């Protein structure tokens, strides 16, 4: 849910996930055939925000086919607890949200590479084991 | 450690001849209680006197 | 409509005055009863041989 | 999230809803309890029986065969019967000593199977939802009225009951079509 | 969020917190099960949702649905998620009898081939349009106030709120469908 | 762990792992012969909850041999902090256990599945 | 990172990642030639903690070439919260850091282990087919 891809050619695109800061959003141009010519866009000279959930494009989309948008949260802490201060709800809320988000992209990343390897191994093992078991049992 | 004042309100449902209330504490902190109260709904079928 | 009244405790004994003048705690006869101070009417204890 | 419940039954929930009118919490089983749990069931059963015996499009069975005995020719009168009539004529049927009595012939001796229209009874947990809600509200009104008179718990149940009655009406009107123009045709 | 929608919200907890507001008490913050109020409120909310969903709406009525019987014994089950079962344009006789589909006209439960009907199913609370959610919450709050705690000023306002929401639900309903009365009547 | 398999032909099954909400439990019927024959059950129509650690199935087990139960934690908040409310330890405990559970499942589940298939062969 | 390699034959070694407890760090001795080889060392009798950033080998053999050091965080609540106690910033920090560390751990070892388990199953099927 944190990775989205759209066809290239339009001028306006949507954002379909939550984010804590505007610097956690990355935009990339993708060449499906040869994935060695990808380029990363930067805010201010390539794209501009319009509202909190939609952006615009200001560059030439020639030679590319897919536009990819994904989220990348940082690792540095946001709130700093110090003795003698006063406890407030907002600090706890932000602290919780950061960890939940990070775990989200971690799982979303790992499942992608895990699943095909897993079910390929499983299907091969099951097919082979059944073939061998019944084939040998019928003979004797 | 948290040590302060205030007021606490909770819910008590049931007939008045069957419910009961209790207090307990086995923590290393002091305790002090001042007052209490309750609210209810009443229904009668015959004037007194 | 309906009227009602109640009696709190039965601690008086019998009385032989006219009924208009009696109190609300005095009955008419009382045989083999014990009028305690915190449990109301009871039955007298038995005897051992 | 959601409210996936634990151990759901269609009778205990109805009893709990009836109890909620006074303002008491819910019980876990009906095997043991005070007088109230044993006071609500009678009213619920009576209201169910009374409501079910009014005749609806999914109750009335026009064709039904009753078969006499083989030793002594008579027909019994089970306690689940609610209405006995005839399709398109006048009928004279009644109960006399747990048997079927025909006043026209003044006898209780049938010889061949008969076809009549009758309405039977069903358990509470298989009626449509709207009927169940209507019955529960109707029972709750009486339960509140007879044992604990509160002026705020009332004045709302009537308003709810009117809407439920209406809803039952439009539900009933949609099962059948009832076109008057039928059975007419000519140049 | 101070400006925009708060992040990662929970609808059921918000509904419960709004329900408790009519009494005059602060939030609960966990939605636990030991507390007395939550258990009482949840059943009322569920009942109101089920009752409101079962009236028939343009986005809720599936005209053409297919039911099929199993192999061993020719019967069709009656799931507890069914609300209304009818036929498209004719009189119908359907009911539940011992957890199975019963046809009063033929007096049997021996369907042999797949049939087509029109039915209405139930949906989770959080997957409904906004106005319906607000209407349901207000209706549930009225009952909760009426049965468990009698306040004299919380009422006399919820009634106006309910009427105003009912109106809005109505013109929302009339807008999805066009309903032209002409409907293909033409000739020279 | 976060995955379990049981033989079929029974009426009741046990849940051993830990969860925070009843909507986080998934039940699936498994066919050893053909992976494509696997199908996912659905609450109310197929099974119901008896007590916090019991389920009863209501469908037939005709062409399946393995029953599989695993966990999938949600993504929405369970605890929300507002000023003026009572705060206890269980609140913090759950608010942290959610983030622990998500990462644990995401790291483990596939590898444990590899365990079971590989040593089954 | 989280995975490290060092050549064998050195008294002193260094760790390069943070941790919450000494029990989390796991060190094993590696020979590339034999996969069925590659035992794992233990505290006390095999190595000792000189400096929380240093490590030294008490006993070493001459049948291996590489040493393996990697992190493995546990799935248990390090901090415990009870009524009638005090709140400190250190608990609030470490409790959050735990799940974060778990994330990068899993992200690294999952895809790596996939190869060994998948081809082990495949090889087992392979010899099972013909014999």
């Amino acid at each position: 849910s944190t990775i989205t891809q759209f066809p290239s050619g339009n001028t306006q695109y949507r954002i379909e996930f939550d984010y804590l800061a505007r610097t956690f959003v990355v935009v990339t141009l993708v060449n499906s055939s040869n994935p060695t010519l990808n380029r990363v866009l930067e805010v201010g000279r390539d794209y501009r925000f319009l509202n909190p959930t939609m952006i615009e494009m200001l560059v030439d989309q020639s030679g590319f086919d897919i536009v990819r948008i994904h989220r990348q949260t940082g690792t540095d802490l946001v709130v700093d607890f110090r003795n003698g201060s006063v406890l407030t709800a907002s600090d706890l809320t932000n602290s919780e949200l950061q960890a939940i988000h990070i775990a989200e992209e971690g799982r979303d990343q790992t499942v992608d590479l895990a699943k095909e390897y897993a079910d390929a191994a499983g299907s091969s093992a099951g097919n082979a084991k059944d073939s061998e078991d019944e084939a040998r049992r019928i003979a004797e | 450690t948290n040590i302060g004042d205030g007021q606490y309100r909770f819910a008590m449902n049931g007939n008045a001849l069957t419910t009961s209330l209790t207090l307990e504490s086995n923590y290393p902190t002091p305790v002090s209680i001042v007052g209490c109260g309750w609210e209810a709904s009443y229904a009668k079928k015959a004037r007194s006197v | 409509p309906l009227i009602t009244q109640s009696i709190k405790n039965l601690k008086g004994g019998i009385s032989q005055q006219p009924d208009i003048l009696r109190f609300s705690d005095q009955g008419e006869s009382q045989v083999n009863c014990w009028s305690s101070e915190s449990d109301g009417l009871q039955k007298r204890p038995p005897t051992v041989f | 999230a959601q409210y996936i419940p634990l151990n759901a039954n269609d009778d205990l929930d109805a009893i709990n809803d009836m109890l909620a009118a006074i303002g008491e919490p819910a019980v876990l089983q009906l095997d043991e309890g005070n007088a109230d749990v044993s006071n609500a069931q009678r009213i619920l059963h009576r209201v169910n029986r009374q409501v079910q015996a009014k005749g609806w499009n999914f109750n009335i069975n026009e064709a039904a065969v009753l078969t006499p005995d083989v030793q002594d020719n008579r027909i019994r009168f089970l306690p689940s019967y609610l209405r006995v009539m005839t399709a398109g004529a006048t009928s004279y049927y009644s109960n006399m000593g747990g048997y079927l009595y025909d006043l026209s012939t003044q006898s209780t001796t049938f010889t061949d199977p008969i076809t009549v229209e009758l309405v039977e009874m069903k358990p509470f947990s298989e009626m449509p939802v709207v009927f169940r809600d209507y019955i529960v509200t109707k029972a709750s009104r009486e339960f509140n009225a007879k044992f604990f008179g509160s002026p705020e718990s009332e004045l709302y149940l009537r308003e709810q009951e009117a809407e439920l009655y209406q809803q039952v009406m439009e539900y009933e009107m949609d099962t059948g079509r009832y076109n008057m123009m039928s059975d007419i045709g000519r140049d």
